[PDB]
């Protein structure tokens, strides 16, 4: 029921919960929108959203290494997205594109505590001071 | 049930073709044991091919798929790229599978033939085709529960003095300088020396080793910390072991039994298919174990209640006094 | 200037190796 | 009350001979004694001292 | 200005000095000593004791446990808590 | 060549480090136990 | 827990630092001989459920 599709309002405000609170406090997020909650919010971020994340078409190295890789370790995307540097969902679509395509007082009366000051050498006997 | 599984295992025993027939020097071993790390261990590169031979290549690519994803608790995050998760809903049947792969391992393809039979008309849990084909082979009963290993043993004196001789061959460690040569006196007569009491034991780390050498340490393994041997000889009359929850023990009436007695049913009858008499006893005994689960139960419920009403702790005691009760039954007593 | 010290905001308050290939391409 | 009610005499109310009572009792209060003193003497200080302002 | 507050623990207790005796090792004793000889002829007693203490015609594999002779690993101390020994035991044994 | 994360050494031999001159020996657990006297009294 | 997941990580991160290790020759003979098994035993492959599947 919860569950939807994302709206630009929902992930710019996204963006902007993001910057404020920081990337581990997720339910303060998934408070502020509607229809949606945290683990969503969550991986709505780091799939998706994240600056970080290379969104552009793919170079010849990184289709070259993305083959070899998946021929390596068949169907782990989640370990083979990080090695070329791309979303797991996005390297999936592309393999799938290749193969398509490839066929209180104290204070105001008396001084607190005082210290008269010690007297040294000279004459303070005289010194008094002016009124405001 | 798993209880009824240790009735058609002990029947299983006590049916076995002259299974504590000792006139000529055989020797029976129980061994149990565990896997140790097993779904930890297990490789999903491996188990994609693995799955590709059972089932429609998409199945196996979704399972494996799944086995690889991210593990969060609260700050943490990391990616599992090896050890299978056991949460999974159908993670059961990758352990059961992967378990049968192992198991053709241990028992060779020859024998785990011979045991499951001819596919067009299989065997039950615990018989063979024929007599001799019980007859063929040092293993008899082999019984996989999980990751929980139950095996039991038939030998001949010569198939057992060669497997000692095997471990007693290139297992020295050689070590135990102080052990290994220990003198005593040749003149006198064997009775008036060094008897034999650890002598039992020799038979039994050769089982458990040959054992282990047929599973490839970076599959699994097993270790003899967690394992158990039982050995039965014309030295040992009782032949102990532990399946499940319970731990059993088995006196022939062969060997010296002494006065025939009934009592609480505790004790079994061994009753032998073929001549409907009873030829043995199993005394079953609550394993410590599981005692032990039971009392951290009762510890969960006074620590886990402070608030909670007092009909409601009783409510948790029935529950668990029965979960107790109707599943050891007798063995309680 | 050595003995700057970087704010510390606070955020609260991979390689692989070739033999997967020999394994892969084998199985 | 056992020895004491033997024979003809009943499980009735009647049976003196504290002796035993009373010596316990007293035994008690030679070692409460000093307990109270102190305990009291610091109620006293506290009443009229003040509880002390530290709690250093 | 002394306070006639008490406390329990202040009390009297162990009011005598347990001076050292003779044989429990008087300073007397100490001052005569020559603790250099006493502490080499007990190293050389400790060094002595040291050396005095010292078909299946079926299968995928051959034998793994050749050499494997358990290793030294719980001889090293590891000044690491995550990498001790003991905390591998330990994470072993109450985790699943 | 290759090595199961079961053993797997992290730094080197104990010994190896400090050399051979210095004997390095760890005592865990003691010997003695409690009821012993540092310090046995006179009689 | 904490823990538990540390060292979790590490054997993660060791199992790709250090290669499978299974090594190769062995996983080649478990696989042919799970092969061999599952043909004496006339197993045939589970197939993918259809579209219209009565149960
Ligand atoms: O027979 P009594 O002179 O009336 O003595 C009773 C009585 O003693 P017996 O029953 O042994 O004759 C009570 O015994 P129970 O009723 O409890 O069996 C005893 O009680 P205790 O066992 O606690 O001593 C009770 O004392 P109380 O009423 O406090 O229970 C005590 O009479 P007193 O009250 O006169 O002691």
């Amino acid at each position: 029921i919860k569950g939807g599709v994302w709206r630009n309002t929902e992930d710019e405000i996204l963006k902007a919960a993001v910057m404020k609170y920081g990337k581990n406090q997720w339910s303060r997020i998934a408070s502020l929108l509607h229809r949606k909650s945290a683990k969503q919010c969550k991986a709505r971020w780091y799939e998706w959203l994240d600056p970080s994340i290379k969104k552009t078409e793919w170079s010849r190295e990184e289709e070259e290494k993305l083959l070899h890789l998946a021929k390596l370790m068949p169907t782990q995307w989640r370990t083979i997205a990080p090695i070329i540097g791309r979303t797991a969902a996005q390297c999936l679509e592309h393999y799938e594109f290749l193969l398509d395509k490839a066929a209180g007082v104290d204070y105001n009366a008396e001084i607190p505590f005082e210290k008269k000051p010690a007297l040294g050498f000279y004459d303070t006997s005289e010194e008094n001071y002016q009124a405001l | 049930p798993p209880p009824l599984l240790v009735y058609k295992w002990c029947q299983g025993i006590n049916n076995l073709q002259d299974v504590w027939e000792t006139s000529e020097g055989e020797c029976n071993v129980m061994l149990e044991s565990r896997f140790e790390k097993m779904y930890e261990k297990i490789d999903l590169t491996l188990l994609n091919r693995l799955l590709r031979l059972i089932v429609d290549h998409n199945i196996a690519d979704y399972m494996t798929a799944k086995n690889n994803v991210v593990i969060n608790y609260k700050d943490m995050n990391h990616t599992n790229s090896y050890g299978i998760i056991r949460g999974l809903q159908f993670a059961s049947f990758i352990v059961q599978y992967y378990g049968l792969v192992m198991d053709l391992l241990v028992l060779g393809l020859h024998r785990a033939s011979e045991m499951a039979g001819p596919p067009q008309m299989p065997n039950d849990f615990l018989s063979f085709q024929d007599i001799a084909t019980e007859a063929a082979h040092p293993i008899r009963l082999f019984c996989r529960y999980i990751d929980r290993i139950h095996i039991f043993f038939r030998f001949t004196a010569d198939e057992a003095r060669d497997l000692i001789q095997r471990y007693l061959t290139e297992h020295p460690d050689p070590n135990n300088e102080n052990i290994v040569g220990y003198n005593n006196k040749k003149c006198w007569p064997r009775d008036a020396r060094m008897r034999l009491m650890k002598h039992d034991v020799n038979l039994g780390r050769a089982v458990f080793w040959d054992i282990k050498n047929r599973l490839p340490r970076s599959v699994t393994t097993v270790q003899w910390e967690n394992s158990f041997v039982s050995v039965y000889s014309k030295d040992n009359p009782n032949l102990l072991f532990n399946m499940c929850g319970f731990e059993c023990r088995i006196l022939p009436k062969c060997r010296t039994s002494y006065e025939e007695f009934t009592h609480k049913d505790g004790v079994w009858n061994l009753q032998n298919e073929v001549t409907k008499e009873r030829t043995a006893q199993c005394f079953l005994r609550v394993d410590d174990e599981s005692m032990q689960r039971f009392h951290n139960r009762v510890r969960q419920i006074l620590m886990a209640s402070g608030s909670t009403t007092f009909t409601k702790i009783v409510n948790k005691w029935n529950t668990a006094l029965i979960g107790l009760m109707t599943y050891f039954r007798e063995a309680v007593v | 200037q050595e003995w700057k010290i970087p704010p510390c905001i606070s955020n609260w308050k991979v390689h692989i190796n070739e033999n997967f290939a020999k394994l892969a391409e084998a199985l | 009350y056992y020895r004491f009610n033997t024979g003809p005499v009943g499980k009735g109310p009647g049976c003196g001979f504290w002796a035993a009572g009373w010596r316990v009792w007293l035994f008690f209060m030679r070692g409460i004694t000093p307990l109270l003193e102190r305990w009291l003497g610091n109620l006293l200080a506290r009443q009229f001292e003040g509880r002390h302002s530290k709690g250093v | 200005q002394l306070s006639k507050q008490y406390s329990s623990r202040d009390l009297p207790s162990h009011t005598k000095i347990k001076y050292r005796q003779t044989t429990q090792d008087a300073p007397e004793e100490v001052r005569n000593r020559d603790f250099r000889r006493e502490l080499e002829e007990r190293e050389r007693a400790a060094a002595r004791e040291k050396n005095r203490d010292r078909w299946d015609d079926d299968v995928v594999f051959k034998n793994c446990a050749k050499g494997v002779d358990d290793q030294k690993k719980d001889k090293r101390f590891v000044n690491d808590t995550l990498r001790s020994e003991f905390h591998k035991k330990f994470m072993e044994k109450y985790i699943k | 060549e290759v090595v199961l994360h079961e053993d797997k050494k992290y730094y080197p031999t104990a010994e190896e480090v400090y050399g051979p001159e210095v004997e390095t020996i760890v005592q865990e657990e003691d010997t003695q136990p409690l009821t012993e006297p540092i310090i046995k009294p006179v009689k | 827990t904490r823990l538990y997941l540390k060292a979790e990580q590490e054997r993660q991160h060791n199992y790709l630092k250090d290669g499978p290790y299974i090594t190769a020759e062995e996983a080649v003979a478990v696989y042919t001989t799970t092969v061999h098994w599952l043909e004496s035993r006339r197993f045939s492959p589970i197939p993918f459920p259809p579209l219209s599947y009565k149960h």
